């Protein structure tokens, strides 16, 4: 008994180091379709910094970030997707401009509703990379884009007043990217009751500001989660 | 202020001068009658003195009278052998003043109440708290230390009002207790603000080593100022219970103390900023939730603090000081029990633990 | 033609269907209105395992019935002494993602595997003690969502790629693979004689296959949605799933046919892992209401609740001896109850 | 056995009319949220509609808005896709696709290649 | 300034100037 | 899909020739091993604390 209390004890140690790294890293679920530029933003993450899940260690202002890009299984996601309820977030990577399968756009927009609306992912944040704003501006300003057909909203949709366009940009532009954003919004906002809040972003896939915008989303993310925790929101 | 034995010292060196004065038609003989000295009385007139200096409650503008014969005797009262005297001039000064009795009477009255609604309620809470194993967080290893520097402060004042209003060394060791039990109740009210704004601004948070440095901090720095009342306090007072004044020497404990409430509200509108960005980037539902938010979060960084703060020492006499002590003993007696409903029986987590305890106590 | 083949398909399944209802002239609850209620199981928890960080996916008892492994979403493996509390093992993993475990029979080793595809096999009496990696079994082309020794240096493992697997773990070859699942195969389990296993999948149909010919012998219908646990009947004649429906149901090998259901209209959740006590009277089934259940097996009336998890039960797990339940949790909490 | 058979489809001249229908057997019909989907030739699975559980709330994809309706008659165990005004790009085989887990808002995975709870699926050539 | 410690010097002060003040009107009273 | 068609109609015609045994017959085995069975289960019916090797 005096040898197992001993190496009981021992476990104990590790067990006391193993909560101090594992309480200090952030673990994030990225999601989405392969054409979206996921892989692209693994692959600028990692030079920033058959396998069943790929694992991508990074840090921002000395925190540490894993994302885990799940690679190698089936589209049947209603099961495995259950591992990852306890992540920081999940970084849903949408190719916004993929409209016109027939409609990426709107695969993407109901595997969103079932990710937002899915009782063990109903606690998790996520962050919404709309992640192909460079080729939605050419598709629409070369006038072969036409949302208002796969999208009758479009025809009397009007920008947000609070919508702030980038510098330099096509009022069409700006208006069909806010317009996708809107209908996310609409399904996240649905039933939302401050558990988990969605972040959309107009971002590329070579864009150097995601790892930013990850480390901001997950900072907000946990203060929130700790004003809930006093009951302030 | 000078007591009743400065003044017993005052009036005896009076006497001893007044003795060695004495032994320094007829004119009365010079005596001393515990009040004055008089001098030799003209034979048949009114000899008046002025009103004693060492006496306090002396209107020195007045003067005594006192009654000489012609034959060398002080005249005395008709039937009854003590001298004729009049002092009605030395006491134009004083007054029953039975207002600041019964003021100082219904303070402590309230903040007995008060103290002891805050007891039930923060004992109930701690044991709730400590109770239920998975409650323990550093979030509630911080409130049930705030509860028991709540319930020590309560208890100090409860033992200070029955040792001392009912100079030793149990009388002394009884105030230096309440001070330091105040001043830690009023530091774990900053040590709550400094871990939620650690929780929001430093979110990646060491809670092995800040939840120990929160707590060494809080129940230690009042011990070090009280400590430092304490060493000069005996060094230069030493006198009498504790419970007077002397000087700029009770700021070693008031000036850290305040500097806390100052710090605490401080973060309080830090923190209410916070949350309205909070509310901002997700309407009047929007400011009913931060007006409930806010109105929450007043008891527990003692936000009612600031509005008498800056108060100096008033004069008792004075609708200032009656305002501001019924508002700070109502408020502070009351503020542990506040703290306790909201952050423990009204909160949603300890009410689960609690609903679902009962059920399966009942099943 | 396919139009041929898709027509004599429906007209075998017609047929099984027919013969099926041909055998079922006596409902169970005929059969066993003999046997009176057992009557409310107050169980209790005795002991409460805590070390995990995260949420536990899968637990596996000892032969022993004293020392168990659980496997934790934090990427650990402990091995528990149950008795005293006493962790004996913590195995660092690889992959943090692990979904199931095993304890070999033997207790030499133990299995662990999840979203990596992988089957690793640890070795708990090295020379020099401590654990180690021994082995590992790549093959599956999908998450491993659960893995059974049948001995020392055979392993049966389901995946989320549809397919079974046995595997020598002395050369890490694939000796067998079963096929015929239309979804995720969720949870397998070894007949007593370990000639024979039953798989659920994600498909609402159950599969007895025949380990050594490799082929499926039985496939048993009747749940709504995926199922997500299963076990064998203690005489290894029968088994019982759990399954997203919010049911369980008992089925028969022999019968091809489904034997008993077990729900009720307040349980609205699926059932995440099913245990069969040592008689098989009494049938331990965790929900997602963060509650277990034990059913009247036979009578098919609730017996009992183990409240007291905080969240999702996602393991049980029953003594070999019978003498104790082990829970794990979301909670990261193991609770064992007598 | 969780059966979806589908039947009414058929060849229908541009800008005609149709009625799709979906018998759903083994399985409580309204306890699940019920799906349209089609796989038009050299495409993959696209989704047409949704319809809840009661019927009350009920989206349709783009494309389909104002053509086609979408119903579910739960006492008869049945889905209906009313297609008015067809085009040539709804020539595609549909599949009455259902969702797995009863009382769950989410509907994950119905437009899979291999899902298990939809269809056989019926040809509409417009 | 703090409340409570400026009550305990407020009514220490009161209860010791009631105390003189009680033995000042007994002395004034027996001279007068 | 030939391929799966075809391998689907054989494992059909597999389980359709397979011999089953009357459900009465199967429900009265299990019965017969739960009566055979019902006092080794401590879960079941209640041990002495002696034999507990929890309490």
């Amino acid at each position: 008994e005096k040898a197992q209390r001993e190496a009981n004890k021992k476990i104990e140690k590790q067990l006391q180091k193993d909560k101090q790294v594992y309480r200090a890293t952030h673990r994030l679920l990225l999601l989405g379709a392969g054409e979206s530029g996921k892989n692209t933003i693994v692959k600028q993450m990692r030079i920033l910094h058959t396998s069943g899940i790929f694992e991508t260690k990074f840090q921002v202002d000395k925190v540490n970030f894993h994302m885990f890009d799940v690679g190698a299984q089936r589209d049947e996601r209603r099961k495995w997707i259950q591992c990852f309820n306890d992540v920081t977030a999940i970084i849903f990577v949408v190719a916004s401009s993929s409209y016109n399968q027939t409609n990426r756009l709107q695969a993407a927009l109901k595997l969103f509703d079932s990710i937002w609306n899915n009782k063990w992912l109903r606690d998790t944040s996520v962050i919404l990379f709309l992640n192909k704003q460079d080729l939605l501006a050419e598709k629409v300003l070369a006038g072969k884009s036409k949302i208002e057909d796969y999208f009758p909203e479009f025809a009397r949709y009007t920008t947000p007043e609070d919508a702030t366009p980038e510098p330099g940009e096509d009022p069409r532009v700006t208006r069909a990217k806010y317009f996708i954003r809107d209908e996310f919004l609409r399904i996240s906002t649905a039933s939302g009751d401050g558990r988990h809040y969605c972040y959309p972003h107009f971002t590329c896939a070579v864009d150097t500001e995601n790892i930013r915008r990850v480390f901001n989303d997950c900072r907000d993310i946990i203060q929130r989660m700790h004003l809930r925790q006093y009951e302030l929101l | 202020v000078m007591t009743k034995e400065e003044q017993i010292f005052l009036l005896h060196r009076a006497q001893a001068q007044c003795e060695k004065r004495l032994k320094e038609g007829r004119p009365c003989l010079p005596e001393w009658d515990h009040i004055l000295c008089w001098p030799l009385g003209a034979p048949g007139e009114v000899v008046a003195v002025p009103c004693p200096d060492y006496i306090y409650d002396f209107n020195h503008k007045g003067h005594a009278y006192r009654r000489c014969d012609r034959n060398g005797s002080w005249e005395l009262v008709p039937g009854h052998n003590r001298t004729w005297a009049n002092y009605s001039e030395c006491v134009k000064f004083l007054t029953n003043e039975t207002r600041e009795r019964e003021v100082f009477d219904r303070l402590g009255m309230i903040y007995t109440v008060g103290y002891s609604v805050s007891l039930a309620s923060l004992t109930v809470a701690v044991l709730i708290l400590a109770y239920f194993r998975r409650l323990h967080c550093t979030r509630n290893y911080i409130h049930m230390h705030l509860f028991l520097s709540f319930m020590l402060r309560a208890v100090s004042i409860f033992v200070k009002d029955a040792v001392l209003y009912s100079g030793y060394a149990g009388c002394r060791v009884a105030v230096t207790f309440f001070l330091y039990f105040l001043a830690t109740n009023y530091y774990w009210i900053l040590v709550e603000g400094l871990y939620l704004h650690s929780l929001i601004f430093m979110a990646f948070f060491s809670e092995k080593k800040y939840l120990w440095g929160f707590t060494v901090f809080g129940w230690g720095l009042p011990a070090v100022f009280v400590a430092v009342w304490v060493s000069v306090r005996a060094t230069l007072a030493n006198t009498g219970c504790w419970d007077l004044s002397s000087g700029n020497k009770k700021w070693i404990i008031q000036v850290p103390i305040l500097a806390s409430i100052v710090l605490n509200f401080i973060l309080f509108i830090n923190i209410v900023r916070v949350l309205a960005t909070k509310l901002r980037e997700t309407t009047r539902q929007q400011y009913r939730k931060l007006l409930k938010s806010t109105l929450v979060l007043m008891p527990l960084f003692g936000v009612h603090y600031i509005v008498f703060m800056a108060t100096p020492y008033t004069e008792v006499s004075g609708t200032l000081w009656q305002v501001q002590m019924h508002y700070e003993m109502l408020f502070n007696s009351f503020q542990g029990f506040f703290v306790a409903i909201i952050y423990c029986f009204c909160n949603g987590e300890v009410q689960a633990e609690i609903k679902k305890s009962w059920s399966r106590w009942t099943l | 033609e396919l139009d041929q083949l898709r027509q004599e398909a429906e007209q075998l399944k017609n047929q099984i269907r027919d013969a099926r209802k041909a055998c079922a002239d006596a409902t169970l609850s005929q059969i066993t209105n003999n046997i009176d209620p057992v009557g409310r199981i107050q169980m209790r928890t005795r002991r409460t395992l805590r070390g995990h960080l995260a949420k536990i996916y899968a637990m596996h008892w000892g032969t022993d019935s004293r020392l168990l492994v659980s496997a934790s979403q934090d990427g650990k493996l402990i091995i528990w002494d149950s008795y005293t509390t006493n962790k004996v093992h913590a195995i660092p993993l690889r992959s943090s993602w692990v979904m199931t475990c095993a304890y070999a029979p033997s207790g030499n080793y133990v299995a662990c595997g999840g979203l990596d595809n992988i089957c690793s096999i640890y070795n708990l009496k090295t020379r020099e003690g401590n654990v180690r990696v021994s082995r590992e079994l790549a093959g599956h082309t999908g998450y491993l969502s659960c893995c059974r020794f049948l001995d020392d240096n055979q392993i049966v493992t389901s995946s989320g790629d549809t397919t079974c697997a046995l595997w020598d773990i002395e050369t890490g070859q694939q000796t067998t693979t079963f096929t015929g699942h239309t979804g995720d195969v969720m949870s397998l389990s070894l007949a007593p004689d370990t000639r024979l296993f039953v798989s659920g999948a994600c498909d609402a149909s159950a599969k007895l296959w025949d380990v050594r010919e490799g082929m499926c012998r039985q496939t048993f219908t009747g749940h709504e949605s995926d199922i997500n646990a299963i076990c064998f009947f203690p005489n290894g004649n029968a088994f019982a799933t759990g399954s997203d429906d919010a049911t369980c149901r008992l089925f028969d090998l022999r019968a091809d046919q489904e034997l008993m259901t077990y729900s009720h209209d307040n349980i609205i959740c699926g059932i995440t892992s099913v245990s069969f006590s040592k008689s098989g009277r009494l049938l331990l089934a965790g929900y997602d209401d963060f509650n277990c259940n034990v059913w009247d097996a036979l009578k098919a009336d609730r017996a009992g609740v183990l409240a007291g998890h905080d969240n999702r039960v996602s393991c049980l797990g029953v003594t070999d001896d019978g003498m104790a339940v082990a829970t794990g949790s979301w909670d990261s909490f193991l609770k064992i109850w007598n | 056995q969780v059966q979806l058979q589908e039947s009414g489809g058929g060849l229908v001249q541009p800008g005609g009319s149709l009625r799709l229908s979906c018998a759903a057997s083994g399985f409580t019909f309204s306890n699940y949220k019920m799906n349209w989907v089609r796989q038009a030739p050299g495409k993959g699975l696209e989704w047409v509609s949704d319809i809840s559980q009661s019927g009350a709330s009920i989206s349709y994809t783009g494309s389909v808005k104002g053509r086609f309706t979408i119903s579910r008659d739960n006492a008869k165990n049945t889905l209906y896709l009313q297609m008015n005004s067809l085009k040539p790009e709804d020539t595609a085989v549909y599949y009455c696709a259902r969702c797995p887990a009863p009382f769950t808002r989410d509907c994950f995975d119905v437009t899979s290649t291999t899902y298990a709870y939809r269809g056989q699926g019926t040809q509409v050539t417009v | 300034a703090v409340s409570e410690h400026q009550l305990l010097h407020d009514k220490g002060k009161s209860i010791q100037d009631l105390r003189r003040r009680f033995f000042l009107h007994h002395l004034i009273a027996e001279i007068h | 899909s030939i391929a799966q068609a075809r391998k689907l109609v054989e494992q059909l015609k597999m389980e359709a020739n397979i011999d089953r045994i009357k459900v009465s017959k199967a429900a009265a085995d299990l019965m017969a091993y739960c009566e055979a069975h019902a006092k080794e289960d401590p879960l079941l019916t209640p041990v002495p604390a002696s034999e507990n090797p929890f309490r």
